[PDB]
């Protein structure tokens, strides 16, 4: 085995192979002369973060304000239209003519039911909308189990047609409003501008089962935030078909709660456990409400009944005001068949002035008696409500919120605040968005103050979509580099905003579907919840993040610069990169935004060119005919202007792209002319380099491919049978090596992807990348990233010449911090390129870590997708590992033992790269296995919840809280 | 014991005095016996020792 010098000496005439063939064919120093050498063509601006987040905290305001009012004048409308409502029953005499969703819009159906009349409506196709809509008036859902032509509906029908001409004033004042509907008490919603449905009722065989008083939006704006208390008799008598239907209902009960509320659920047979690991209230987000959903399920009945132990645990629990809180609404509800005991004395004490709500619920057909039930809803201002029945669980555990809403309609004006929900997917498909609501109450009469007996009811709630598409154009990231972004926060720790926040659903659970017992065509329920990504779990935690992060949901103003380390864009790398957070709050709403930036993107590059002939001369350079001498270019494909669009085929945008210069000139009266000028000055820089440098050298000989990939979205393959074979994101903003070149200022080498499809090895080769890195008056920039796709054949012949090409004695390896491997000795192992070292000899990578040459950070990605598990995707979530350095030491010596056998390994890392070189004796030489670490997406069910909520992440609740007027009604049950 | 977890309804049972008359005199005039005589038979498991 050769000494420490020999391997730091043969180390040190390959790692300077490596670099001076990486510096000298890809052109870091050239492109760095050019950018200095013109000094004047551009002009250096700083990225003032104190302001820009100012700016964008503004416009977000103005935008859900913009929002608001549309919603308070649509608010007003409603009231003063239905308290001017005559409540008529002749339909048939006097149609009513809307147009429903959901129905067959051929011509020749004609079903014409009486009542109603519909409308056929033109449909004209849309942006902003990706659906066929009609102007003129509004579509209206109904329920599928809801029939229409019932008086109570026939009659919404009638008096929500006035909203049809305020809907048009607010598209009228602002274009770009999305949605506009009324979600009824009645159940009936009408949206503007109409389309149709996506599910339609018996067309398809599949068939919507959605509830306007269902939706999360319409629960928000309905009623306060609630602390409730599912208390479930568990007696021997409720075994049967009536235990059956309990589990469904609190499932269904839950389904109702919202991250704002906080909920658990207890159960009682003559003693009073509670169903899970819980204890306390908790805070009834997507994991919590999933454990309770997966507790209610395994109950058995038997025993007695003692409807006092059962209300002793649920007001012991009530009153814990040690954990975190609700305390609004604070209301206990029973699920239990028939009571022959009225607990007189429990609630004489623990409830002496009403203070919590009790609502009990008559399930299953049976005999028992419930007079004692009703008494009890009775006397506490709660409400009674009976289910039979499977149908009549979803209509009953949604009515409480008529209850609950009492004092909020009762407090008047106060009470009409819009609020803004969490993100969540559109029910028409348009993407994420958040809604903001306003409730609309009855007033009829009240002038006079003549009735007041259903006057205490919500008409109905009324919401707007915002897009989280719209939120992200008062959000610019073209002037900070693809390191920089903006982050955007409930009271609640949510992320509004994020570049990790995605369109799937967040996933709880490994999923398990049972193939054997899903009849083939009935339609199950899909999904509702919504998108709560949170700020520690849409980034990599630390405890100076914590800080940020309670920070500024206390609504306050700061920055903070750090060291932290950034997970890559590709889930394989982590790189420590020195960060800077500002953030502050958007003063209307509860959100505060905030951005990061890494130092050196401080400063940004303003094109300044304005010359006739020199925008001219830059604009053919990307011409696709053209890269015969210049290299298969590419374009990112930005919001140049409004008309061309972004086309996910890059040949067709490039071409739409550069003929829209050609047929106008860039000024462009309705286009912003610094993004597409910026552009301009790139490719004149792109070209320099590959007239004047690359096409001297027109072949070296381990180099494969050249690429500059730049902040323009430019990027420059150099010879067309490379581009072939050039598989990154054309959007220069959305590439991983990019992203780890800026971090880095060495050279950074990217291993080949292991398997997979489509030629990713020796066709195109392993890619070495470097930032450049210009100053200009002593202001560091960092515009664009160099680079070569290596040949990995000629890279083993300078290797091979104490390791030989088929060496017994000792195996040596070249390895990227990570771990992956790049260049293998043995034939075996260079096959499988790209893959996890520690995948394909897993002792010495274990040992590895141990010396602390290796270092590792397992995060959870909420929003994947993985195969069931038996007990065609769903969500879940999965484990990620990522490797990297952690520690600076250059060498590493020592030895492994298995158990009856040593191998000794010697580590050494190149200097001014991530490369590291490792010499040790033969895997065969000792027949040793550990067990097989293995860095992947890794299905997983952590974190356990259990153990998360005994010290719960810090939260801000809502400062207004509607409940107990006096002058409530509190005799309807 | 009639308790079973499914959703169809047994109207022949012995809950109480009087519906436990009706469903004997049932048996008696052998209407549909063999029907009563199935869920008595679930009620205790079903077809075994
Ligand atoms: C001389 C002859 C000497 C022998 C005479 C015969 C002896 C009869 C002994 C049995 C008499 C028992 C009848 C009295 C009785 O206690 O019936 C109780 C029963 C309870 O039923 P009820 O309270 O109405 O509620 C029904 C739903 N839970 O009430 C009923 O269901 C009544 C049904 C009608 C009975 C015929
Ligand atoms: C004039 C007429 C006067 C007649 C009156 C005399 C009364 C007759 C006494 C019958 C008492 C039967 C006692 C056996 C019994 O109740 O069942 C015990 C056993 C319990 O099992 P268990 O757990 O309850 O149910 C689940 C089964 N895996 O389950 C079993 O083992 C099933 C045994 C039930 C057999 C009942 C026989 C009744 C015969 C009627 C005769 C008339
Ligand atoms: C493997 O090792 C070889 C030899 O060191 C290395 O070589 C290429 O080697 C030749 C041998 O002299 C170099 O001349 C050649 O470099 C160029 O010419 C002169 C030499 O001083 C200088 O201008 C630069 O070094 C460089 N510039 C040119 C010619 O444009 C050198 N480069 C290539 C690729 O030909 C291989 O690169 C090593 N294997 C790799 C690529 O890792
Ligand atoms: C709910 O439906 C009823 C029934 O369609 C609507 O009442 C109708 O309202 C219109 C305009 O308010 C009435 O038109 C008027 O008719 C009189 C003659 O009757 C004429 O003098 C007026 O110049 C005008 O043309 C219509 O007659 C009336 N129908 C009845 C039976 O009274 C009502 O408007 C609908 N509510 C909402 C909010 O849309
Ligand atoms: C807003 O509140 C008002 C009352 O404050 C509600 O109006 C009431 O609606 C009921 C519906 O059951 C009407 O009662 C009906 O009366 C007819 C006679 O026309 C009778 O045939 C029916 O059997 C039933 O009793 C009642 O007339 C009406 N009250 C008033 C004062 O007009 C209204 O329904 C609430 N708004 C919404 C959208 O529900
Ligand atoms: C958000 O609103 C606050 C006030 O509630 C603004 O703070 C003010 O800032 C101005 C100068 O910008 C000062 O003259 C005032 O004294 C500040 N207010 C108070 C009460 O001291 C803040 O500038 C606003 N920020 C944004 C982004 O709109
Ligand atoms: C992420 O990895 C880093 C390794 O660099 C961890 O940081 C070290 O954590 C240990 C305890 O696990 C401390 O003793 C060291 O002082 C830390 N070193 C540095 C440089 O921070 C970090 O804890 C990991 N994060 C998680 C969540 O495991
Ligand atoms: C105590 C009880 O019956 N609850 C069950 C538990 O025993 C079981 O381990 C779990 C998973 O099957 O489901 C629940
Ligand atoms: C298409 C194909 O052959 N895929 C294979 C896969 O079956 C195998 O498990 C993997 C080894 O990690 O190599 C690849
Ligand atoms: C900051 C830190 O931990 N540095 C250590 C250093 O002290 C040690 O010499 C080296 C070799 O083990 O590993 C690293
Ligand atoms: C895995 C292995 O080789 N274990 C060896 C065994 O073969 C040998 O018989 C024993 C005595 O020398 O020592 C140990
Ligand atoms: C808000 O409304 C005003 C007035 O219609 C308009 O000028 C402005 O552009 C709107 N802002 C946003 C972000 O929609
Ligand atoms: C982080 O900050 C220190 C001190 O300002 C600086 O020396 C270091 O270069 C920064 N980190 C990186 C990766 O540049
Ligand atoms: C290093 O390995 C030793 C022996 O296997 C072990 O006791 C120790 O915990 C390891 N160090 C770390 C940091 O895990
Ligand atoms: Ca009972
Ligand atoms: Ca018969």
């Amino acid at each position: 085995f050769p000494s420490a010098v020999t391997i730091k000496s043969w180390v040190d005439k390959m790692q300077e192979d490596l670099v001076t063939l990486a510096k000298t064919a890809s052109g870091v120093h050239q492109l760095v002369d050019i950018y200095e050498k013109y000094q004047d063509l551009y002009t250096v601006e700083p990225n003032n973060a104190r302001q820009l987040v100012e700016i964008a905290a503004r416009d977000i305001e103005k935008l859900l304000s913009n929002r608001s009012k549309a919603l308070v004048r649509l608010a007003l409308e409603a009231e003063k239209v239905q308290a001017a409502h005559q409540w008529r029953e002749d339909f048939a005499s006097n149609e009513v003519v809307y147009y429903n969703a959901k129905d067959d819009l051929d011509p020749e159906k004609n079903d014409s039911e009486p009542g109603s009349q519909r409308i056929k409506p033109v449909f004209i196709d849309d942006a902003n909308f990706r659906r066929q809509v009609s102007y003129q008036h509004a579509a209206v859902h109904i329920p599928t189990d809801i029939y229409e032509g019932s008086t109570i509906v026939l009659n919404e029908l009638n008096w929500t047609s006035a909203l049809d001409d305020v809907f048009k004033k607010n598209r009228e004042e602002d274009p770009s409003l999305l949605w506009q509907v009324f979600g009824s008490a009645t159940g009936l919603a009408r949206y503007y501008p109409a389309s149709p449905w996506v599910d339609n009722s018996r067309t398809p065989n599949k068939i919507d089962l959605y509830d306007v008083r269902r939706r999360p939006w319409y629960i928000q704006g309905a009623a306060s935030p609630k602390d409730m208390l599912i208390l479930v008799d568990v007696s021997g008598s409720v075994s049967g078909l009536t235990l059956k239907l309990i589990r469904t209902s609190v499932s269904e009960m839950l389904e109702t709660l919202s991250d704002d509320d906080f909920v658990n659920v207890a159960s009682f047979n003559s003693n009073a456990q509670d169903v899970s690991c819980f204890q306390h209230l908790v805070q009834a987000n997507v994991r919590n409400k999933k454990v309770l959903k997966d507790a209610v399920n395994n109950i058995t009945a038997k025993g007695i009944t003692d409807y006092k132990k059962g209300f002793s645990f649920a007001f012991e629990q009530l009153l814990n005001y040690n954990v975190s809180r609700a305390n609004c609404n604070k209301i206990i509800m029973l699920f239990t068949d028939g009571g022959e005991e009225r607990a007189q004395e429990i609630f004489a004490k623990y409830n002496k002035d009403k203070k919590v709500r009790v609502f009990t619920f008559s399930v299953g057909q049976h005999n028992y008696d419930r007079g004692p039930i009703q008494w009890m809803a009775c006397e506490n201002k709660g409400y009674y409500y009976e289910i039979p029945s499977i149908g009549a669980i979803r209509i009953n555990t949604q009515e409480y919120l008529d209850v609950l809403g009492r004092p909020m309609v009762l407090a008047g004006d106060k009470a009409k605040q819009v609020q803004w929900t969490n993100v969540y997917l559109d029910a028409l498909e348009l993407g994420l968005v958040i809604t903001g609501t306003l409730p609309v109450f009855n007033i009829t009469g009240q002038f006079e103050n003549k009735t007041n007996l259903k006057n205490q009811l919500i008409l109905g709630v009324m919401g707007v979509d915002v897009s989280l598409e719209d939120i992200k154009r008062l959000t610019p990231r073209f002037t900070l580099c693809p390191n920089g972004y903006y982050f955007a926060i409930d009271p609640n720790g949510y992320v509004l905003l994020h570049p990790n926040l995605q369109p799937k659903p967040i996933g709880v659970g490994i999923p398990t579907i049972n193939l054997r017992k899903r009849r083939p065509n009935v339609q199950n329920p899909k999904s509702q919840e919504p998108v709560t990504l949170d700020f520690l779990d849409a980034e990599l935690e630390n405890d100076i993040k914590v800080e940020i992060r309670n920070k500024m949901i206390d609504g306050e103003s700061g920055e903070k610069t750090f060291r932290t380390l950034v997970k890559s864009q590709d889930e394989r790398y982590i790189d420590k990169g020195n960060r800077t957070y500002t953030w502050t709050p958007v003063n209307g709403t509860d959100y505060s935004l905030a951005l990061v930036l890494p130092t050196y993107s401080f400063y940004y590059i303003k094109a300044k060119i304005e010359e006739t002939i020199t925008q001219a001369r830059y604009s053919e350079t990307l011409k696709p005919d053209n890269f015969e001498e210049s290299g298969y270019t590419f374009l990112a494909p930005r919001d140049y202007c409004s008309d061309l669009k972004p086309s996910d085929n890059n040949t067709e945008f490039l071409l739409n792209f550069n003929e829209f210069i050609d047929r106008k000139t860039p000024n462009n009266p309705s286009c912003n002319t610094d993004l597409i000028n910026r552009v301009l000055l790139d490719a004149g820089f792109t070209n320099e380099l590959v007239q004047n440098y690359w096409s001297k050298q027109k072949n070296i000989k381990g180099v494969k491919a050249r690429f500059v990939v730049t902040d323009g979205g430019i990027t420059r393959v150099y010879p067309k049978e490379a581009g072939e074979n050039w598989q990154e994101n054309p959007e220069t903003y959305e590439d991983s090596f990019y992203k780890r070149s800026l971090d880095n200022d060495n050279y950074v080498f990217t291993a080949p992807y292991f398997n997979k499809s489509g030629p990713g090895a020796y066709e195109s080769g392993i890619m070495v990348s470097k930032a450049v890195e210009i100053y200009i008056q002593g202001k560091l920039l960092k515009p664009a990233v160099v680079g070569i796709k290596i040949d990995v054949n000629s890279w083993i012949e300078n290797f091979t010449k104490d390791c030989k090409r088929n060496s017994d004695v000792m195996d040596c390896v070249i390895l990227d911090d990570g771990g992956f491997l790049l260049m293998a000795n043995h034939d075996d192992y260079t096959n499988q390129i790209g893959r996890f070292f520690g995948e394909i000899d897993p002792s010495l990578m274990r040992h590895l870590v141990n010396i602390s040459v290796y270092a590792f950070n397992k995060s959870y990605d909420y929003q994947s997708v993985c195969e069931p598990g038996a007990a065609s995707k769903q969500s879940c979530i999965t484990e990620q590992t990522q490797y990297f350095f952690d520690n600076d030491s250059k060498s590493f010596s020592g030895v492994l033992d298995c158990g009856n056998c040593s191998r000794i390994f010697h580590v050494e890392k190149l200097m001014n790269t991530n490369l590291i070189f490792i010499m040790v004796e033969s895997k065969g030489t000792c027949p040793c296995d550990t067990r097989l670490l293995i860095q992947a997406e890794q299905t997983s069910d952590g974190p356990d919840p259990c153990d998360m909520v005994k010290q719960p992440r810090y939260r801000k609740g809502p400062d207004v809280c509607f409940d107990n007027n006096v002058l409530e009604d509190y005799t309807d049950c | 014991r009639y308790d079973f977890e499914d959703t169809e309804v047994r109207r022949s049972n012995f809950d109480n005095f009087p519906q436990a008359l009706i469903s004997v005199f049932q048996v008696l005039t052998g209407e549909d016996w063999n029907s009563v005589m199935y869920n008595g038979i679930m009620a205790y498991g079903g077809p075994s020792y």
